[PDB]
Parts: structure tokens; sequence; C-alpha cells
RNA sequence: AACGAGACUCUGGCAUGCUAACUAGUUACGCGACCCCCGAGCGGUCGGCGUCCCCCAACUUCUUAGAGGGACAAGUGGCGU
């Protein structure tokens, strides 16, 4: 994005301001609508060990990362419900804004009494940064493997490939009565991702009704007719020794905790971003996969090293993450936009400073 | 043009592949030996996800299995081992027919005749010896023998006459004719000890190699030194092609496949080039054998794998 | 045609020769059920391979075991170590590689001396102690 | 004191100290600041990469 | 641990490589059996040592020149 | 369940470690869940080798002490099966989560040691390993039940299950949470 | 250059390889006898329980004791001139 000279700032909502604001006693959501289908988990992966390792399959599925206005469910539910609209990834960025180090940007296209939080289709918004919150992140150019871009390419490439490798697409899916509205049912390939899309209810106070997309990635077979919903994400690595990290191959079993502590210093932004999504969903287990480069000079070949299921909420108790804070953040942003008129307003993070703003733009810019 | 693609690689060993052989009766089998003290009989699926699975594993040795060879029927299989004994297998469930008793040291080389009635052995005894299929000694060679270890012996295909090759570490190749058991000739050549020798399918040639790593050519019946070729650092195994006049030479980092008419290298097979240092960055190739189809060839390495290749036009 | 393969296990001089002979189910030890082998608190332990692998691996064999040596405890580990290997050997001989390779990965995961044996036995006492290391008291006055 | 419970992790072990080798010098990374590092004395057997539970980072080690 | 090689090994190891340089491979087992035939080492455990050092020397001799 | 052992009846799933500090020396369920706590007798020949073996087994080991009880590991397992049973009837939980809290609440945060100056006692405050915390916390609570049942009509099983409650919810009626706070009270003074 | 150290001797740990056994066993039947239908069936038979019967049976895994092999810092990654 380019910040123009004719865009009007009202308020600098810096991260010290927003880490104090809060909203208390958020009520239990009720689902507006659930759409899609989920595949079942392979229990064989519970017994993975380092010295009997298994590589990574690259599994391509046709993904949907559709924005708020172009999402037909968010579009039509505007006429029955809500007055703030978003998607799960646009929530997670706003929640975890306080740990950001590089720019993000969302066009809040206010309409009447309502807010469409439209992430752009020419942004790089949903790329997942690697070594971002480090002592000094990679400053390498975009011609290099170990750069901010190529590592985010690497990371985002792998994270959904392993979401489906967890899962048995040749076995029975649980199906919602409403199928996916982002593609037709004349997609008989079953080369859609395992995903279903909860559209859920919240109230932040001040007569606000948030109606936002959330999801799971996989369901795991339980027992006694019960099952365990899971958000799957994947922790990539490129080189240990160029970012003050830990070689997981040497230290996974003994220093299991130190490994996760690495990424509370080097990817702490991404960790709680993933956890925010899991708490937005209400997952039963938060699964992650350990993956690293097969050869540290080859950014294409990777190998699975292990998997570990944590319970997301007791996990949140451990990583010192609380969402009481989080709902005052989103509150404080809505304190700006509601008293303004309709228009494409831009909320972004400054690329060299730690402060977000609300711009008023001449519309269509 | 006839060139090589990397087909696939097999897995199922804890010890270095010592030899591989294949019967032309069943090219869908393939047989292997190794320093995990077992010979593994495979089941070849032609899927490129794998390239084969071990079917059964023949067990019972107290030291390495050096060389292995198939029967002409493919219903028997025979082994030579560094425990000083040989075994005669029944390649249908297991259950050794016979074990051959009598050597004081290792049995390095072994081979199985066309008529299935004569079986030879090279030993660090410094004795070539002949063996009935009943497991007793028709003859023993202890006069005009090698003065050092016996590296490899061969049965020669011929019009009908009995001729067998012998080569030792005394840098000589002796050819023997049965029913007098005399020296047919002595061939002198190669500086450093001899590893291997192999005979043409027509049978009038002996392609020999060793520590020298040079491929000298000899005439079986003319008794003439044809020529010499620089085959690299060391050549551990050799095997002619069944359907061509090529010769495939196994050197450490690469396999060198040579066209003979005219004399030139076709290609050099390179395997995975994975970063390792410094003494043998790839594993040495030690054995190799063609399939009877002549499309595919196999290789023995010291990383416990058998790499496959295929000819592509 | 008769099929019979035998194995043993050891721990601390407790031999347990467990033959796998063709048949169906019915594992025994000393001509008694394994369900009543007598400390009956370690009952889950000798049962562990059978329970974990399923009872459908034990549907082509009658296994009976004879034992000797050791105490009450070490015998339990011996009978477990033998039946684990017995099952394997039956597949190693009459069935293909990929059947038993699978079974090997499962057992050796929670290895607890099922497919291996301790080399540890008692050390020999020397004088000046009641034990091999422990010594009699030393007085200076 | 009135500081809340901190958590900090090992980066490297330095060597053993005390008058019977019972103390261990160690370098630790603050686990919230990746350029901050303090030296500590830690009693128990430690490896590397494990996390401690500091009650303060006012204290700092200099000798046995 | 410990197990630093004595002089009795290092004396004969050098000698055996000088006069039987050709016979050597770089494998343990082959270099063992050669030492067994070109000389007698009166123990078995001693033989397993002298081979291993003969092997370890032969690695370095294929680089620059040794000074021993 | 069919691929991972319970305890003979008690799930090792729905069991968490609620610290990030003390996990990777507390584990019980990664694959380390087994039907019984026992070993073949490998537990230590390296410093790292101690950590791996289960927490439930470690508890059984440190329960048999003081002469007459040594070398009676089977008698010891009787006391542990009753313990979990009593804990479940008495409060109603996954009775392993009780134990995990009881261990984590009993481990010290800071500790003192000795230092020689002027031929007179001076003390210095120092920190403590996670591996030290676990070893200490297992020691302390096992001393409680051993002490109580030395003249009480109550059996050691009853005493031990009571001792894990008062540790799991701090209340200073246990021998552990008392003795924990004594050490830290010293560590404040000389520091 | 020599003595001590080490080397050496004994012992433990690895062999379904080798050698051979009614003063050592196992397996297999031949079995006939006892036992209970305990399971399919009927009690027989098939299966299960030990003992007598065992051979001019088969074998040496278990037991026994001899000859041999195996481990060398050997291979890989760090570190050291």
């Amino acid at each position: 994005v380019e910040v123009r000279s004719d865009w009007e700032v009202k308020e600098e909502m810096d991260f010290p301001q927003l880490l104090k604001m809060r909203y208390l006693e958020v009520s239990e959501p009720q689902d507006i609508e659930c759409c899609g289908a989920l595949e079942y988990y392979d229990k064989a992966f519970d017994r993975i060990t380092t010295r009997s390792e298994k590589p990574l399959r690259s599994i391509k599925r046709i993904f949907h990362t559709v924005t708020t206005t172009d999402d037909p469910v968010i579009r039509k539910l505007a006429k029955t419900q809500g007055n703030v609209f978003a998607t799960d990834a646009i929530l997670a960025t706003l929640m975890s804004c306080t740990r950001s180090v590089y720019s993000w940007d969302i066009v809040v296209q206010r309409v009447g009494s309502k807010l469409f939080f439209d992430k752009r289709d020419n942004s790089d918004f949903d790329l997942l940064t690697v070594s971002e919150t480090a002592n000094e992140p990679p400053q390498d150019e975009g011609n290099s493997f170990n750069s901010p871009r190529n590592l985010a390419m690497e990371a985002t490439y792998i994270n959904h490939n392993f979401s489906q490798q967890c899962l048995r697409m040749g076995k029975e899916r649980y199906n919602f009565p409403n199928p996916n509205p982002f593609v037709e049912d004349d997609m008989d390939k079953n080369e859609i991702a395992s995903v279903a899309y909860r559209y859920r209810r919240w109230k932040l106070g001040d007569d606000i009704d948030l109606i936002v997309r959330c999801e799971h990635d996989g369901v795991m077979t339980g027992a006694n007719g019960e099952v365990s919903f899971i958000n799957i994400k994947t922790l990539n690595e490129w080189d240990s020794r160029h970012c003050n990290g830990v070689d997981w191959r040497q230290k996974l079993d003994s220093q299991r905790g130190a490994v996760i502590a690495t990424e509370l210093k080097n990817n702490s932004y991404k960790l709680a971003r993933w956890t925010c999504c899991a708490l937005l969903a209400g997952s039963e287990y938060l699964k992650l996969g350990y993956v690293s480069r097969y050869h540290v000079k080859d950014s294409s070949r990777h190998v699975i090293l292990g998997t570990q299921q944590f319970k997301p909420n007791e996990f949140a108790s451990q990583i010192n993450l609380s969402v009481e804070n989080a709902w005052g953040i989103l509150r404080c942003v809505i304190d700006i936009c509601m008293k303004l008129e309709e228009g494409k307003y831009l909320i972004l993070k400054d690329p060299n400073k730690q402060v977000i703003r609300v711009y008023s733009l001449p519309d269509g810019t | 043009t006839e060139q090589m693609t990397l087909r696939g690689t097999l897995k199922g060993h804890n010890g270095w592949v010592t030899q591989i052989a294949t019967t032309p009766q069943f090219p869908d089998m393939i047989l292997s030996a190794s320093r995990d003290k077992t010979i593994i009989m495979w089941k070849l699926t032609r899927d490129e996800t794998n390239y084969g699975i071990p079917q059964r594993a023949l067990r019972g040795h107290s030291h390495f299995v050096s060389d292995v060879v198939i029967s002409s029927d493919g219903q028997f299989a025979l082994s030579g081992s560094w425990d000083g004994t040989l075994r005669l297998w029944d390649l249908t469930t297991g259950t050794t027919t016979r074990r051959f008793v009598g050597h004081t040291k290792d049995v390095l080389s072994v081979a199985f005749s066309s008529d299935n009635r004569q079986i030879v052995s090279g030993s660090r005894d410094k004795t070539i010896k002949l063996w009935n299929t009943l497991g007793v000694c028709k003859y023993t060679v202890q006069d005009e023998s090698h003065s050092e270890w016996v590296s490899c012996v061969r049965f020669s295909p011929n019009s009908s006459n009995p001729i067998i090759v012998s080569c030792g570490w005394d840098k000589l190749v002796k050819v023997w004719n049965l029913a007098n058991c005399k020296l047919k000739t002595n061939h002198i050549g190669h500086t450093g000890y001899l590893n291997t020798v192999t005979v043409s399918p027509d049978g009038s040639l002996c392609a020999s190699g060793g520590k020298d790593g040079q491929a000298m050519l000899w005439d079986l019946n003319e008794g003439k030194h044809l020529y010499t070729l620089d085959g690299g650092d060391i050549i551990n195994a050799l095997c002619f092609s069944p359907n061509r006049y090529w010769l495939c030479a196994a050197t450490g980092p690469s396999i060198k496949i040579w066209d003979l008419e005219g004399k030139i290298i076709v290609d050099e097979l390179k395997q995975e080039v994975i970063s390792t240092s410094s003494k043998a960055e790839p594993p040495q190739c030690t054995s190799l054998a063609w399939s009877a189809d002549g499309q595919t060839l196999f290789a023995g390495y010291t990383d416990n794998l058998v790499r496959v290749w295929q000819v592509t036009i | 045609p008769l099929q019979s393969v035998q194995v043993f296990g050891r721990k601390k001089t407790a031999t347990a020769v467990a033959h796998c002979k063709r048949g169906n189910g019915l594992i025994k030890v000393n001509g008694r059920p394994l369900e009543m082998i007598e400390p009956r608190t370690l009952q889950y332990k000798l049962l562990e391979p059978v329970l974990l692998l399923g009872k459908e691996r034990f549907a082509g064999v009658d296994i009976r075991v004879r034992v000797k040596g050791g105490g009450h405890v070490a015998q339990i580990y011996a009978i477990r170590q033998s039946i684990s290997k017995a099952l394997v050997a039956y597949y190693q001989k009459y069935v293909d590689e990929a059947s038993k390779k699978e079974i090997k990965d499962i057992l050796i995961q929670y290895d607890r001396t099922l497919l291996v044996a301790d080399p540890r036995r008692c050390e020999s006492k020397k004088f000046g102690g009641p034990g091999a290391r422990a010594r009699y008291q030393k007085s200076y006055r | 004191r009135v500081q809340p419970i901190k958590l900090a992790r090992v980066t490297k072990v330095l060597g053993r100290t005390g008058s019977q080798g019972q103390c261990t010098q160690v370098r630790v990374e603050f686990m919230d600041d990746t350029s901050r590092s303090i030296i500590r004395n830690v009693k128990g057997p430690v490896r590397e990469g494990d996390v401690l539970t500091l009650l303060e980072s006012e204290r700092e080690a200099r000798r046995l | 641990m410990g197990r630093v090689r004595t002089k009795t090994v290092k004396k004969a190891a050098r000698v055996i490589i000088e006069k039987y340089y050709t016979r050597l491979g770089n494998d343990f087992h082959t270099n063992k059996r050669v030492c067994e035939e070109i000389a007698i080492i009166p123990s078995k455990k001693l033989r397993n040592k002298i081979a291993g050092y003969v092997t370890h020397l032969m690695k370095r001799i294929q680089r620059g020149p040794v000074r021993g | 369940t069919p691929d991972i052992k319970l305890f003979g009846k008690w799930s090792t799933d729905d069991v968490q470690i609620n610290d990030i500090s003390l996990q990777d020396y507390i584990a019980v369920k990664e694959k380390y869940a087994k039907y019984l706590p026992h070993s073949a007798g490998r537990y230590a020949a390296k410093r790292f080798r101690k950590a791996q073996c289960p927490i439930v087994e470690r508890l059984t080991n440190s329960m048999m002490m003081h002469g007459r009880n040594n070398g009676k590991k089977l008698m010891t397992v009787r006391i542990v099966k009753h313990a979990f049973e009593i804990i479940h009837l008495l409060t109603g939980e996954n009775p392993l989560q009780v134990l995990v809290n009881a261990i984590i609440n009993s481990g010290p945060r800071e500790d003192s040691t000795r230092i020689g100056r002027a031929g007179t006692v001076r003390r210095q405050a120092v920190d403590v390993s996670p591996l030290r915390r676990v070893n200490q916390a297992i020691w302390l609570l096992c001393t409680g039940a051993r002490e109580a049942a030395f003249r009480n009509i109550k059996t050691i099983a009853e005493c031990l299950a009571d001792e894990l409650i008062n540790a799991a919810k701090g209340s200073s009626n246990s021998y552990a949470i008392k003795k924990k706070d004594e050490l830290e009270r010293v560590a404040k003074s000389n520091r």
C-alpha cells in the first residue's frame, strides 16, 4: 500500500493504549450458519518418533481466502444481522496487533450503519512471517531463500499442505447440510480443502453485533460417539543458526519446552495469531506439526519431524494469552468508525513504527 | 539416443550389498547378498513409489555372505560366505538342502554351472576347489595355484568344452581346463591385486580389473593381449551386457558404462549428490548386474541400498 | 504339513521357551491359562502384546510355554519376551516381510525388553564386605 | 518482590562454580526480550534450552 | 573412556603400512585379514586394534605426506 | 485407547501440563502411558535418561524408603491403585490432574545454598532447575504420608490421597506446601 | 634401551552358525491306559490336562562344553594444531 498526502488521520491508536482497553464477560456465541465438510484424523500419527521420520507430501487443494464483501454469506447476512463484518484472519490480525513488526492493512469500507472489513486482493495480508519478532529479523533481499518474503512463501506453502496430510480424504467426511458456498457442488474432485465455516454471534457492548467467519481444519475421531475438532497449523524452520534458534532434531524430546520458547521470541506474533483463531473456533485440540527443511540450502524440500496435540484453552493459560484484552481492541477501533460516515477507510500498521491509525481516504483510492 | 534415467532405489538391508544376481527364468525376481549375513529375495512391483519389497529373507550365517548366484532353473540358489562354508538353498520357503563342509578360511567367490552339476569356489585358503551338487569334493586344486587369495572364478559358456577362469591377488589370471586340471595359460598384467573378472556371454574373452582399475582384455583361445583401457581409480565388479557389446564398470562415485564398438564411454551414472565430506562423499559402488531384458541394471552400494536405472531412448 | 517354530526369552536366568505351533488361539503357560499366573497384579503386563496388537494376530497358532529359573517377577518378563518373539517368528517363516516389519515397529516403540534382553546379572562378591561394594565399618578408636 | 513471576530460558551453560561445584554459572535469555541476557547461578543439574522461574532479574551473578 | 593407543601399536602400524602399502583398502575387515596373513599378531584383541589404526592412518596418507 | 494404554482404567488423555517451564520433564501421555508403572530396570546410566521415565512410576519409586520397605515394589503399587481410587471418589476429577497440580504447586521457585566466608556460615540465594523442582516435589509429599501413618489408625493410602488434595489446592495442611514456603522465606532474607 | 602402566589370564555379556549327547533334553508320532465333557460332537474322534508307554523315530532351539566368529573409536556429524 501507498499512504497518500490527502488521507486524513483522526487518531493514533498505539499499542500501549490498546493493551489496557478491555471488555468483560463476553457471552456464549450462537451459530448463525455452518457450511462445508471435514475429514477424519489418522491416529497412527500419535506415535511419531524422530528416528523413524516421515517426509512431507505437497498436497494442493483449491483454497478460498475470500474477503468480507465478496463472501456471499457475510453479504446476505448483512440484511438480517450484524453491523460489523470481518473474516477469521482479519480478526486475528486486529487481536494480535500489539506484537506486529511488519505492515498489514485492511480497508474498512463502512456502509451506512455497518462495517465491511475488506482485506485487499492485491495485499500480502495473510502471509505468515518467519523470524519476525527476532533480535534482528532477516534483512535479505527477495532474491534470497532466507528473506522475509521467501520464508513466508515457504511457510504459507507448507501450512495447508500438512492440514490435509493429517487427514483421510479417502475415508468418510462429516458433512454439514449446507455445503461450501465458495465453490459449486459440481466440484466432484474432492480437491477442496477440509474446512467448514462457522458464522457466529458476539456482542461487544454499545449495541454491536459481530457476525464473522471462523473455521476448523480437521476433526479427529474420539470415543463414545464424540469427536475432537482441531485447527491444524504447521511450524516451519529454515536454519537454526541464523536466527538464534534451536535445532529441533537434536532437542525435541529433552527440551520440548525450549523449542516452543524459541518461537515466543522469534514468531510470538504468529503463535498467538494461531491461538486466537483456535479460541475463536472453540477447538477441542490445537494440533501443530514440526517441519524443517530437508536440506538447509534447499527451500523446497521439507520433512515432518513430529506432531503434538495441546488443548487450546489450557494452552492459552500457559502461553499467557487472554482474550479479555482482545475485545477492547476491536471495541476501540469501532469507537472511531461508527461516528464517521460511509467510505473506504484504511486501517494499517506503519511499516517502520509501532502504531496503527484510521485514515479517511477519498473513496475508490 | 540410448541414455540412462534414475529409475528408483530399494531398501531393506543393514549391511553393505556384496553381490546381486538375477535369473533370466524369472526377471521378476532379483536376489541380493549383504554383510547383514542374509540373502534377501525380493518381490518386484514396477510402481515408481517404491520399486520392490523383500518377499522373504534367508537366514543362517555367522559371517558375511560374499557372493551369491542363481540356479539355471531359478528353483535353487547358492551362497559363499566368510564363515568358510557354502549353502544350497531351496528358494521356495527356506530349508537348506546341503551345507558344504571343508575350508580353513573364507569362501570369497562361488559360481554355479550351466548343467547344474559342477560348483566351484575361491578361497583365502589359496585353493580353487570343485564341488559335486551332493556336497562332496570332485577335485581340489593345490598345484599351480595362486600364491595369494583367490578373488574370482567363473564358468565359461562354450561350444561344449570345459574351461573355467581363476584370478587371484598375485596379479595373474589362470585359465583351467578340466580332466587334466592344468594351466591353459597364464596372463600377466595389472599392477596391484585383481578384484574381479567376467566372461562374455559368447565366451572368448575375459574382461579383468583390480586395484589398477584398468580394463585389460584377454583372448581365451587365441591367448593374446588385445588392449587396455583406463577405467578409473578402482573397479570392483564388471558385467557384460546380454543384448549388446557393452561393458559396465563399477567405480566409486560413478558407474561407467562403456560401448565397445567403437571404444568410448556412453555415460557416467551419478546418484544423489548430497553434501557430505570428505572420504567417499557418495558411497562406493561395489557390485552390479544387468537384467536379462537389458533395459534395467542394478547396483550394490555400501549405504545398504540397491539403486536402479533404466535405459531411455 | 506340520508347522512349528520355537523361540526363547531370558531375563536374569529365567528361560521361557515359547513354541508357536499352527492351530487357533488358546495361549497357555505350563498347561494353565495366562489369565491366572500368580502375582495377579502384573496381569496387564504379560497380556500387553496380545491386547495391544489385537487377538487377530493370535488366530493361526496355539502357543504353549514352558519355564524355569528366576523368581516370581523375572518369569513374567520372560514369558512376555518369548510370546512377542514367538508371534514374530511365525510370520518370519510362513508369511512375507511387510507383515512382520509392521509388527516389529509397534513392539519396539514401547520397548521394555520385549525383543531384546538385559545383559545385567549379579556381580561377584569380594572379601571385606557383606556386598560387592558395601564394606564393613572402620574404627580408629 | 512486587515484580510478577518471570520466565527465562537457557542459551548456553558456562561452567560450574561454588566451593564444591554445587553452583552452576549459566547464561539465560529473558524470553520476552531476545537481545537481553543476564548471567545467573542455578543449583540444579541443567542441560540447555530449559526454562527457569525467576522471581527477579534485579539480582545478578558475578562470583561463587 | 580413555583407551589412548600405546607405542607397541604405533610402532608396528607404521612398519606394516610401509612394506604392504598395496594390500591395504580402507575397510576395517579387509585390513584386518591382511595383517593376519602378512604377520602374526599373537592376540585377537590386539589384532582388532592394529587394523583399526592402520585404517585410520591410510585415510590421511591419501592426503598430504605423513611425517612419521 | 486401542493404540495407547490407559492405566488399567484411567485416561492419560485430558491431562495437561499447565506450565511451559516444567513440561519436558513432566510427561505422561506422549507415548509414555503404559498399563502399569514398571521398568526392565533401565532408568539411569546418563543424566538425561532419568527424565524420560513416567511421573507415576517415579512416585512409586520414592514411596518405598526407610529400611523395612526397600525392595518391595509390588507392595508399593498396591498403595498407588488405592490412591487414585480414593482421589476420584473423594473429589471427582481425572485423578492425574490432581497429581500434576500437586507436583507443580510443591516445587520451589528459589532456593538457598552454603558459601564459605570467614569460617562462619553465610548463605546465598540461587535458582533451581525444573528437574530439581520435580525431584524435590516428589520427595516432599511422599514424606507426608509416611509420617502421618506412623501411629495413625489411617492407612498410608488414605493419608497419601489427602496429601495430594491439600497440595493440589494450596491450603498449608500438607507437609509439602509448608516446607516449600519455608525455603522461599529463607531465600528472601539472604539473597 | 629396561622395569611398572598397558599387553596378559580368568569371568560376565552376543550365536536357531559349527561340533554331539538314553549319567542331558525337546519335538514327533506309534500309542495303549487314566481323567472330565470341559469345548464342536455323544462318551468316540478332533481339541485341552499330566503320567506311565516310549522307539530300531526325528532333532539339538532349550541344558551341557569344546572349537570358532564378533567391537576396532569402525561409520557419520561437531571439536581439536
